[PDB]
This record gives C-alpha cells, structure tokens and sequence, in this order.
C-alpha cells in the first residue's frame, strides 16, 4: 500500500527537503504502519489544505491539525502547546502575564495578525501605537482576498536585535531559531487562565491531532493504531527540536 | 495672488491646474472652430524616457513649457522657438524603497508656479514619492529650499500637485490604505517655513474650527464630533487622506477641497458615524480654520472616496435669485451643488439612471436613502453592486461652459460582486476577508466585456442631460472646452477625440501612441494655436499591463474588467502638440542645424 | 525563391531586409516628390513598451505588418486597415543572464518570411539572444518549430537577421570580443534541420573551400593558411564572427558576406597573418563551398571589423567592357569593388583625404601601405590616428541609384589617441593595458565637442564626390533611396530628414520622439504611399545614456565624445508613418469604434 | 606623531573596520614605534597606492612591497612566501611540480590574470581550453583600461566545490580561507627553479618587506633600526594567521 499526505510549503514545519517536524512525523508513522509515505505538493499555503486538498480528491490526510474541528474528522489527540513569551535576556526583565504594568512602557511589539496576541493588544490598549511597525515587518503588502503573515523568522531577528522589547509566539513554530540563535534568549509559557474585560474565555493552550474525511472509518483506526505504535519515537523527536509541550488532561 | 490672476487672463499662459481659481478649463480661442477641425494634425513631440502612468497636463509660461514626469519625478523645461535644445533638467536621487508604499501605481499630478517680487526671482514647485517639497529656479535651475513633509517608514506617500495661494504653498498627503492620518500643511514660499497646519479627526485644536463653524445649517454638526463620532482611539488611524484638486475664491478668501474613506476596510471594526471622512471643506488661507464642511456618506462601507474636482460657476436659481455655487462630482453616482458662501445644499443628481445604492437624496435634511438589499454587511453574496470601488468617476478633470451653462464629463460603467468568506485555522486563528468581481453594466456587454464608458452634457439647475455618449473602455482622465462649439478628450485605447457642443456627433478622432490618462491643454505662441496632451497609459485600469498579471480577482478585480486592453495599447509615455495643418517651428528646414 | 523575386517586383510590399537580393533600397514610386514634400505629416504611430535601441525595418506582407523589439525579443502583428487592433502577439521568455555577455547594446537587426509551398503555409523566421532560432505561423501566431544556435556560458549571442534563401535560412555568430571562434550555418526551413556549418579559421576541412579556390588570384593565398598563418594552437580561439549583412545572385548561385576581428586585442600575443579573418567571402549555397575570399586588412591593431554591408551592380569599367561589380564600405576608411563572378579587384577609394593609416592600396598586389608613425606598439603616445575604432563607416545599409549610379552613404568623422602602460604588482606580476580617447577631426570643432557626421553621394568608376555635407552628430543607420531626386535619412538628434538626389540642398526635416538607429522603408496600400520608421536611441554611441556612465574614459572613450547628446534627446521606442497631407484610415471616423 | 599609512580595500589583506594582516601588522609596528598610527583610505584598488599616494606626499609610507624594487626604497625584508598548489585531499590528486604529466588529463585549472601560472599555463599548451572559464569567474567583463582580478575567495570555493580540479594561488591572499575551510583542502609549495620552454628562469619565492619614498632618508633608518624589537610579534601573527613562511636561507 501508500500513503498520501496533504503538504505545502510552510517553513520550518514542512519543507521541500523534508527536514521538518511535520515531515518527520508523517515519515515516522508511515514506517510505523509499514506503508510508504507519498507528499503531494500544494502550491497554496497551509489554510488551504482542507478546502483545496480533501473536498478535490486529490490527498488523504493532513499532519497536523487543531482538535475538535467541526469540518473533518479527527483522530485522537498525540501533542499540546501553547503561546510563549520571548524576552531577551540579561536585561532584568521578566515577565509573566498581561496585566504587569511594565508592558505599557515597551516601545514595540511582535504579534501575528488573526492571533489572540492582536486582541490582547487592542484590550490593554496599544494597538495604534504598532500598527505601522507591523505592517512595516513585512513588506506593506496585505491584500484583502490573499491571506498573509509574518514569519517566525523576522520575529525572532527583531526580538534579538533589540527593535522589539518582547514577543508573543506559537510554541512549535520559534523552537529551531530560538535554539540555534547566538544572542542567549528567554521562552516562558503564558498562563492559560486569561481574563478578557468584557468577560470572553478564549484559552491559550490547544490540543492537535491528524484527520481524515467524514465519511472514512477505518482510515482513523489505522491512523490511530499507528499513533499508539510510534509513540516513544514521536515524543524523542519533539524532546530533539525542543518544543515546550504540555500534559494531556 | 494679485498677479497670478493677471497672468491667467492672458491666452498665452497656462499658470495653474485648472488654468484658473474656478477650475473650469475654458478658454477662449477660436482659431480652431467646427469649419476646420479635419486639418488638425501633429506639430511636434517628445518623449520622457520612462514606461508607467503619465498624469497632468504641462505649463506654459513666458515662452517656456515645463514638463513633469512619472517615478524618478523628473522635470524638463523647453524653450517655444527651438523645441529640440533642453535648457536645463533636474534629476533627483532618491532611495528605490518608495515603490513598495505607493498604492496603485507610480504617478504625480503637475508642478506649481509663482511669479515672485522684485528681490526673489521666480519659483517652480514640485513634490516628489519620498515625501520631499522643492523649490527650483525658472530660469537656471538651481535649488533654493527643500524640505519634508511625508515619512516614508511609516507610509505615507505624497503624488499631489502643489497650489499656490497669495504668499503661501499648500501640501496634501496620501497613503490612506494603510491608515495614515490625513493633514493638510501651509508653507512659506520664499524660505520654507511651517505657517499651519490641519488634520481631519481628532481633538477640536488639531482641526482648527472657527468660532462660527456651520451656523448657518446647525443639522449638520457644531462640535464634538471629531472623537465623538469615533471609539476610543481609533481616530489616531481613521485616515481620511486628500489627494485631489483644490479651489479658491478671493472675495471670500476661501480654499474648498475634499477629504478620503477611513480605514480599515471592514466597517465592522471602526462603529460609528466617522466623522470629517468624506467631507466637502471650505477652510481659510492666512490661518487655516474651517468655515464650512458637508458629509456625502456617514459610514461608508462600499470604499469610495470623495476628492473629485469641484467647480466653481455663477447662476440664477429657480426663484431667480443669482447665487455663487461648487458642483462636485462623486464617486458613490451623486453630484451634487452647494452654495459658495455659507455651505447651503442647491441639489443633489443621480449620475445615471442604473445606480441601486441610493433611492435619492433628501434635501431638507440632507441624508440619503439606502436600499438595503444593495449593501453590504449582508453576511452573504451579494449582487449587482452599481457603481463599483472604482466608482462612476475619478481624478479626472471636467470641464464647464459658461456662456451655455453645461458640464462636461466622462463616467464609468463598471459593477461589482462582494463575496465575504472566513477561514479558520490551528490555534484559534481566523482569516477574514472579501472577494471582488467588476465587470461592464446593462448597457454594456457582459460576454465581451467591451461598453465600459460614457461621456455627457449636464445641467445642475434643471437637472437634465443635454445629451451622453457611449464608449468602449473608462474615460480614465478629464475633457477640455474651447470657445468655438468643441470639446477635446482622450481614451486609453490611444485615441484623441474632438466633438460637438451642441449634439455630440463625433466629428474627430487621431491616434497616438499610446492611451492618455490626462488631460488636454491648448495655447498660443504667434499668432498660431496648439493643443498639447500626454501619452502613456497606467494607473488602476492598467495595472494589469504594467506588472503583468493574469489572476482576474488581482487588483480587487480590475485585472479581469480590463483584460482586453493589452490587444489595443502597450505602455509608453511623452507629450505630443497638434496644431492647423501640422505647421510648426521648424517650417523652414534651416533652424536649429549645426554651424 | 521563384515566388519571393516576383513579390518584390510587386510594389505593395517589402519582403527581406534591403527589399531585394541586391540589398540596394530602392523603390519604384513617384507619387512624392520634390514638387510635394513640405506637405507630409505624420499619419499614425506606436509605442512598443521598451527602453532600448531599435535597429532595422518592419516588413509588409499580402496587407499585414510585422514588427521586431529589442530584448526580450517580441514580435507583433498588425493590420493596415485598422491598425489599432492587434492580431496576435508572442512574447518569448528567456534566462536574464544573457544580459552581461553582450558588448554593446541589447539590439536585434530584422526578421525574415518565407511564402510557401502548397503543404507548409507561410512562416516568419526569428531569433533570440539567447541562442535561439524559431519560426512561428504568418497568420495565426503559433510555433512550428525552434532550435537552438549558440551557447551563452561560452559568450555567445545573436543578434543578426536571418536570411532566406530557396528552401534555407542562414544563421551567423557573434561575440568574437570574448574569443569566440565564429562560423556560420544553414538549416532547412521547413523542418529545422542542419545542412552544412563553415568556420573561418582552422584546417581546410572546416574551412569548406572547393577544389578551385582563387584559382584566378594565386597571390591571395590558396592552401593551408588557416592555421599556417597563426602560431601554435591560438586559431581555436581567433575569432570571426559576422553579424552583418548578405548579398545573394541567382545566376552565379552565390552568396556574398564579411568576416569580423582576430582576438585577443594585443597584437603581440598573435604573431603572424591571421589568415582568413576580415575577409570578403563569396560561397555557394546548397553546398556551402567557398569560391572565393578576399583579405583586407592583415595582422589588424587597431580593432576594425568588416562585417559592413555589400550592393551588386553592373558598370562598364575604364575600357569599356560591361561588368558584374560588388561594392563593400569599411571601417578603416577605404571602400572597395570588386567583380562577383571571379573576385578580381576593380579599385579601392578613400571615404575622406584626412586618412593617415594607409597611404594608398597597391591595386596590382592588394596590399595597403602603411605609415609606421600612425601605429601602435611604439611604446609611446600616438596621436592623431584616425579612423578610430568606431570608424568612418559601420553596421549601416546604405544606398543606391539604379539609374544616376550613384552611392549614398553616411560617415562618421571621429579621430583617436592611443596610450600605452604597464603596472608592477607585489610578487612578479605586472598588468599592461592601453587608454584611449577620442575627438572630433580636423573638420569639426574639438572644444565645443560637435561635428562628428557627414552625408555622401559616391560614384564607383570614375571615383569623385557629386556632393558632401557634415552634420552634428554621426550618421548612425542607412538610407533609403525612391524614383524621384529624394533621400531619407534619421539622426541621432530626434530627426527625419529628406534632401537633394543632385544638387545636396535640405528640403524637409521633422521632429520625431527620439533619435533612430534604422533605416526608413515606403511601400504602398491603396493607392496610397506610406513612410514608415522606428525611434528609440541606443547603441555604441548612446551608451551613456542607457547605463549612465560619467568617466570620459569609458566605453573606450566613447562617452567623452558624446557628451553633448544628453541635453538633445532621451529614451523612448516605437515607430512612425507619415503620408502626404497625413491621410489614412482614419479620415471617417467611425471605422474602429465600438458598436 | 602619527605614522599616517596608506591602505585599500583589498580582501582579506585589508578591511574597512581593521581585522586586515596588514592593519594588524602596522597597528604592532606603530605601537612599538610609540606614536599611535593613522589610516589615509584610496577608492582604487592596492595597485595603484604607489603611483597616487606615496609620490604625491598624501602618505608616508606602504604595508607590503617586494624588496630591491627600483620604485622606492625597501626596508628589511620581515617574511618570505611563494605560490601554492591546493586540491582536495579525498581525490588522492597530487602534484609535486609542473613536470607532471597528469595536469594534462585534468579538465580545468584556476589562475590569476598576469601571474607566472599563465606563463606556465602557456608553455603547456592548456591555454585554449581554459580561457572561457577563467572569463567566467568573473563576470564577463574585462575592459583593458581598468584592473579586474579573481577573487581569492571564489578560487577556493570553486576548487572545494569541484569545478576546477587543482589551483594555485598566492599564500597571504588565500591562507585565511585554507585554514577555515570545512573541506579538507591540502596544499604544497612550488618548487623554486623552474624551466620554461625556452630556458628563461622565473622564480617562485619572493621576500616582502616594506617602501619608503626616495627623499626621506632619516625615517627608513628609524623604521630599520626600531622594527628589530618585534620580531616574535609578528612571528606570532604569521602563525596564527596560517601563512607558510619559508626561513630565508
Ligand atoms: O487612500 C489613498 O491614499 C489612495 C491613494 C490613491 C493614489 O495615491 O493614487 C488612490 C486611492 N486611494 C484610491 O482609492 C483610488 O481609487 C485611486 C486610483 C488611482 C489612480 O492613480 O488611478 N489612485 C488612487
Ligand atoms: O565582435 C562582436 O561580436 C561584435 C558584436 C557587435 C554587436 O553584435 O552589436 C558589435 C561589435 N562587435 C563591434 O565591434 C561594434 O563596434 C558594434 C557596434 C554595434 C551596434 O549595435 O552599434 N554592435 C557592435
């Protein structure tokens, strides 16, 4: 038999080479099964794997995923992470929620567009006083049918330079930077119990876990048979890449 | 100023955009009438050296034509008697990152001129893309200040032309797509200097109100409303950015403009009223302060903006009584006509009888009327949005006849299609977002994708059109009227039209290299009359051509309503000058040789 | 062919490069005259939407139009009944590397056409820079089939046009700068096969030369002196190249071209007579065997090429006896005839008395003397030796008069300074190189650097002057010649000039977008006679103005002596076509209009 | 006093910052000398510093020039060095001296423009089939009034990378390269007394000293007399820069 895998080109979790962490994985559970993994390419990025890659027929299942998504099904949950912190150290500068005073006195900082961090921002109250900076992170190029970010990259680049004061970031996606950056850096989680002023509870931490189409069955018992198999060689390679990873409740 | 006026009366001079403080582009000259316009052929041409969007129209000035140019804004003056010979030219060096903050494509808009007194000779006035306002000599070519205006990290982009008042330059700003704070700034001529500054939302001291600001008509808002309409500090990035076309009056002393949409796009995010976006102003000269201001759209949600030209006349209302009036053109199918004085509504048209955005326009209040099936926020597809974002005009320039009280425009014929979509991701993450479709109107062809432009004759008072014309592609620029029955345009297919006053038969049309996006001028030398006009084509209808893209839904859609463009038209750019029988400076073969 | 004879016999159009296989420009047509000329004005025109040099002529075939650009080499289609509309368009792609291994400018010479037989439709043959040769359908647009020439990791770029002969097509080389050994080669035009493939240095075997090679002028050498004549190993990289023009003749069968420089540019790295470069070759064409070939200028030093163009004719010489000549202008300011059927010499002239390279040209040997104090390699500084390195004349096509036989030519007047020099360096190395300038000549004026062009009518025989005139700037480009006493010209200034067939006297100049680097063409559609022209400057002498250079020095001196064309023209590209009163398609003006 | 010396950009001699061989050895000389020491900048290249700067008084003195040059005077010689053979240690490609015959079967070879290796390309007969790459190195521009040169740096990468088979190159220009490469690159001094075709001798070992203009007579003999302190500084320099000196002898 084979395996298809619903792939695009996203660094540094999927790459052409195969080097990734997601690469990995699906490499790692396809021997595990014994069945070879086949990474058909998607010039679209990762968002548009379900839409463009599943409902056409054209791939099976996709690496990673967010749990209890109503548009596929989902197999059982094998990781949890959460938002980090990034300071730099050496600067007597810790910090550890959103409500310390210091975070109103910082000239800049680095959060995704899409992402809690930009509400967060928008609740304390210095999102016009960083809208240009960033824009100005990429290139000012942000149309409205096109979806764009910025990449962990820059973000890291900006935090060690010294331009950012402190950054808010996806666990998986910062580790490989952070680990092989020069300048010595500080990654603390974020405390999940986050209090929003009008009173909504969005969480800070998630589970992930792989899916497959509605109308398949037996596809999540192999898949999740796998998952029990290779569990001692996913959790060394996570340990390897350095991830923070939290317990399943 | 009390020698520009002078210098405008003049046939021989073209001093300002507009030719004048009304902005009518009327002159008087009738060497080239109905009896012979079929001998009108080329004198001479000249080509920049550049391949964009070429905008404006050039100066002529005591014998001299200046001529402005595309991105490296560079400037060109030639002397009348021997066009070949370059007196002199200036070319800036400017860092290459302004490219990536310019919203549409790179363009400007004209020069500026001030004559000067006895100790300090003459001035040209240009802007360029950095952000930078020069003052060069008109006869050397030196530089005697330079200064800054706009930063370009933060992104704010200057194409404006400058206008001069009395003793003082007036700056605009651009750049409200990526939510720039719109001000208007007044400077010194002779030194450079800062005399004042205004913004559009904010606290009550940065707008800069009079003490009598809309006493007349109270209904449409005293004070407040700067920060009030807004909430919390969303004003900080509201936008609100001019980059049109001025006026002014010297009996009021008065200088009327326009103001932009707000940002961001999604009406959601900004709730409220939004007030001083999308507002008619008339302000003062010496100090600044606002005498008057209108709303047009409180809480736009189809992305138009309002910094159209205005046009200043002089007519008897239906009571009889004579009044001074600004007509103003939008881009959401209105025009409207207020009075000069005190801000009063005279009346409010529709542009055409296909628009579905607004029943009518109530007079006596002065709020329109919405249909709510032809709007957005519907939460799902909605369809036949007439006019589109590109709306049924823009920074074009039209023109007025006085002796027969009519206006002549061009208008677009263009629809669009709002898909609003959502996509979810990992970590609670979404992506919002909207997908746009234009394409020609009813009285077009939808299947071809040709009968996207229409060319009238209006009449404020009344109400009615003299009479419209049909076309293949957007009059993407303005028309000009003479004297004797004629009105002269261009096309982006690269053609140059003259037509009729009175029943708008086509009686002329020539074509040149490539399609104009300006508009044309006309003067005289000696005792012969000239008609000169840019060619190059670029801007939104030609972003397509100019980056080579292929995806319809790119450019909000305009590289699908245009893609039949590349099979008439290439890029280009240049000026050409027609005159009676092509007959021009070098008749006689023996000017301008070596020894 | 015996279809494309009588298509040029035919006065409606204009099939190859030089209008015939003859390569004299000359046309049938009395319609304009010198009794109507002050009337012509421009009839339409076109941007293309590129900024380079443009070289050649359109062509005009069975009422269609087909034009050529510059890099990155597209092609266009057009109709003469509406030219607006585009038929079809191709727009090749290629690697951008291609760009820093080209000399001198990014330039291509013309396009050629093949008729066809009942089977294969009508083709149209190009070629691409890159190394590529292609042929595409005359009516739809679609590719037949594309091979591949050169090797641009070598240094090898083409830039020449093709030439169809009978079922064939001819394709050169260049790049001989960078020490390529050029040849030459013949492919069929209905599939793309290879034929034959001559080289110019090297054994005999690659040479191709017949059994009777110069039999009648043993003197000119026979056997062996392909590598002979150098020393060692270095005719595999000599050089070579032809990018100029050819001559064909059906009676003989034989086609007639040039061979360029040797390589390297130091002389003392080359001992010996480097047979076989610079030589006018005449060989067969089904079997590619040379018949003859003739050496010019041995052992060269001072970077000449001849690779100019050649015109057949047939005159009665001194003794009265009716003759078959060639005729072929040089770099080194001397131009030749010769006799087609055999290659005797008739006589060698010189373009201008200010010559001191060469004394005179012994006619019964066929070798020049020389002037010792005039050369190179006298380790000091030489001055006063021109012809320079752009010399009198270069890749122009001239013209000539069937019935005054007479020559009309443009020449440069450009006079140079050699300077040599040596450098030591830390550890035995030492660097030896040469600087060099150039100036107006005697006939001009040096400090205010103009005066570098002149206009000539030739006579062979006889071998005088019937008049002479000098310009501002060189002649860069051909003539075109027509029935009634007048001849076309363009100028690097931005101009299009007509003059005198007898007396030399300006009778009509105009102003066109920018200076040209081709020659004009006429040709004829509805009883109507039509001149048709490129613009756009570019080229060795416009190289300051593409890549912005400032040091005197560089381009070896060229931008020095072309100081002053900045302040005359700037960049542009299109072409322009004048008519009589400048009547067209376009007097009713409802053709083209939409609906 | 200042010691006010001439320098250009030539990598890796010399650096706009100062982390220059050169820099390094005239900051040693200056600061035994006991006057702090003046750096005067020419945009051209080093080979025209004699001919601009110390004959037009700009300067005092040069860094490195050969010694018994007729230009000006030389100082003591402080180092002797010569050209080098440099190939790949895993081919097993070795080369004692230009008699081999095996630099026959070789497909292409990297040297200098002007240099003693194209004299000995030329006495082979290897010119023909390696002039295109040698213009391909650099850009394909080599214009006969400016000095255009290969970069030592792109020799190296091109021999390690697998283009050209065997190099020979000068020691100080490209020692810095050799010692820091992560390729095992191993490299051989030429013999000294070599034979062209003709017979003509051309040597392959030079000393290096240091050039003083002709009229100042008092400061070459205190240079002389006061560089005798700092022989082990610069021993030191050699070494830990890597050159090859060869003891003079
Ligand atoms: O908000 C802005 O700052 C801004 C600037 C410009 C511009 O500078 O051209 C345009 C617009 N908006 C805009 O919405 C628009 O329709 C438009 C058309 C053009 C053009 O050059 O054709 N510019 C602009
Ligand atoms: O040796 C060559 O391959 C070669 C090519 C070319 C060329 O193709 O443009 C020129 C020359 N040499 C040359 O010497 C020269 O003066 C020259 C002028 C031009 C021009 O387009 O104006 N090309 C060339």
């Amino acid at each position: 038999g084979t395996l298809r895998v619903c792939a695009a080109e996203q660094p540094p979790l999927s790459m052409k080479d195969g080097s990734g962490l997601e690469n990995r994985i699906a490499t790692t559970v396809a021997e595990a099964m014994g069945r070879k993994a086949q990474f058909v390419w998607l010039g679209k990025p990762a968002i548009y794997l379900v839409r463009d890659g599943l409902e056409k027929k054209t791939c099976d299942v996709v690496i990673g995923l967010d749990a209890d998504d109503p548009r596929v099904l989902t197999s059982k949950p094998y990781y949890r992470s959460g938002y980090v912190f990034l300071t730099r150290a050496d600067k007597d500068l810790d910090i550890k929620s959103w409500s310390d005073p210091r975070l109103k006195e910082v000239s800049h900082m680095v959060v995704g567009f899409g992402t809690p961090g930009e509400a967060m921002l928008k609740d304390i109250g210095r999102y016009e006083e960083d809208m240009a900076y960033l824009y100005s992170l990429v290139n000012f190029r942000a149309p409205r049918n096109q979806y764009t970010q910025i990449d962990p990259a820059r973000m890291v680049s900006e935090v060690a330079t010294g331009k950012a004061e402190v950054g808010v970031a996806f666990g998986p996606d910062v580790a490989r930077y952070v680990r092989d950056s020069s300048t010595k850096l500080r990654m603390t989680p974020v405390p999940d119990d986050t209090q929003a002023s009008d009173g909504r509870k969005m969480p800070q931490s998630f589970d992930q876990a792989m899916g497959v189409r509605k109308d398949d069955t037996a596809l999540k018992a192999e898949i999740d048979a796998a998952l029990e198999k290779a569990k001692p060689k996913i959790e060394a390679i996570l340990k390897e890449e350095g991830v923070p990873v939290l317990p399943v409740s | 100023n009390d020698k520009l006026v002078e210098l405008s009366k003049s046939d021989d001079n073209w001093v300002m955009p507009g030719k004048n403080y009304d902005s009518n582009n009327f002159s008087d000259l009738k060497q080239i009438n109905k009896g012979n316009v079929k001998q009108l052929r080329p004198a001479w041409t000249f080509s920049t050296g550049l391949l964009n969007g070429h905008e404006g129209a050039p100066l002529v000035v005591d014998g001299k034509m200046y001529i402005h140019t595309s991105f490296p804004n560079n400037t060109f003056a030639l002397g009348l008697d021997d066009p070949g010979t370059i007196l002199w030219q200036d070319k800036p060096k400017q860092n290459p990152a302004a490219r990536a903050v310019a919203c549409c494509d790179l363009v400007n808009r004209g020069l500026a001129y001030w004559p000067g007194d006895g100790k300090t000779p003459a001035l040209i006035l240009k802007t360029q893309l950095d952000g930078n306002v020069a003052a060069l000599n008109a006869e050397t070519g030196e530089t005697v200040w330079k200064v800054e205006n706009s930063d370009i990290k933060v992104g704010s982009t200057l194409t404006i032309a400058p206008y001069v008042v009395k003793d003082k330059v007036i700056i605009g700003s651009s750049g409200a797509e990526l939510g720039v704070r719109g001000y208007l700034t007044a400077y010194d001529v002779k030194t450079g200097e800062q005399v004042w500054r205004a913004y559009a939302t904010g606290p009550d001291k940065d707008l800069l109100l009079a003490s009598d600001f809309n006493i007349k008509n109270p209904h449409y808002g005293q004070k407040g409303l700067g920060t009030g309409t807004w909430e919390g500090d969303a004003w900080k990035i509201g936008g609100g950015t001019n980059w049109g076309w001025y006026a002014y009056d010297p009996g009021t002393n008065l200088i009327y403009f326009g103001t932009g949409n707000p940002a961001p796009w999604n009406e959601t995010m900004r709730p409220g009223d939004n007030k001083w976006t999308m507002t008619i102003f008339g302000r003062d000269a010496d100090t600044g302060e606002a005498k008057f201001g209108y709303q047009k759209t409180p809480h736009d949600e189809w992305d138009y903006a309002g910094v159209n030209v205005m046009m200043l006349s002089e007519q008897k209302d239906k009571d009889g009584k004579a009044r001074k009036l600004l007509t103003h053109p939008d881009r959401n199918g209105i025009v409207y006509t207020l009075d000069r004085t005190d801000g009063a509504l005279v009346s409010a048209n529709k542009l055409d009888d296909t628009v579905n955005v607004f029943k009518s326009v109530d007079l006596k209040t002065g709020q329109p009327v919405r249909d709510p099936e032809y709007g957005t926020r519907m939460d799902h597809l909605a369809k036949d949005i007439c006019p589109s974002a590109m709306g049924y005009h823009n920074q074009g320039h039209d023109s007025y006849d006085p002796k027969r009280e009519l206006f002549f425009m061009g208008i677009n014929h263009i629809c669009m299609d709002w898909e609003p979509f959502m996509l979810p991701y990992r970590a609670g993450q979404f992506f919002v977002g909207a997908t746009l479709n234009m394409y020609p109107g009813p009285k077009g062809d939808r299947q071809n994708y040709e009968g996207l432009g229409q060319i009238k004759a209006y009449n404020a008072i009344t109400g009615d059109y003299k009479w419209e014309k049909m076309e293949r592609f957007a009059v993407w620029g303005g028309t000009m009227a003479t004297a004797g029955d004629l009105v002269f345009y261009g096309t982006l297919d690269g053609y140059l039209k003259a037509r009729d006053s009175d029943t708008g038969d086509l009686l002329w049309k020539f074509k040149i290299p490539s399609g104009a996006i300006g508009y044309p001028m006309t003067y005289t030398h000696k005792g012969t009359q000239y008609v000169a006009i840019y060619y190059g084509v670029g801007g939104w209808p030609g972003v397509g051509l100019v980056f080579d893209l292929a995806d319809p839904t790119a450019g909000l859609g305009a590289v699908g309503a245009f893609k039949k463009l590349a099979n008439y038209t290439q890029m280009g750019g240049g000026v050409v000058v027609f005159s009676l029988d092509g007959k021009g400076p070098y008749d006689d073969p023996n000017v301008g040789e070596w020894k």
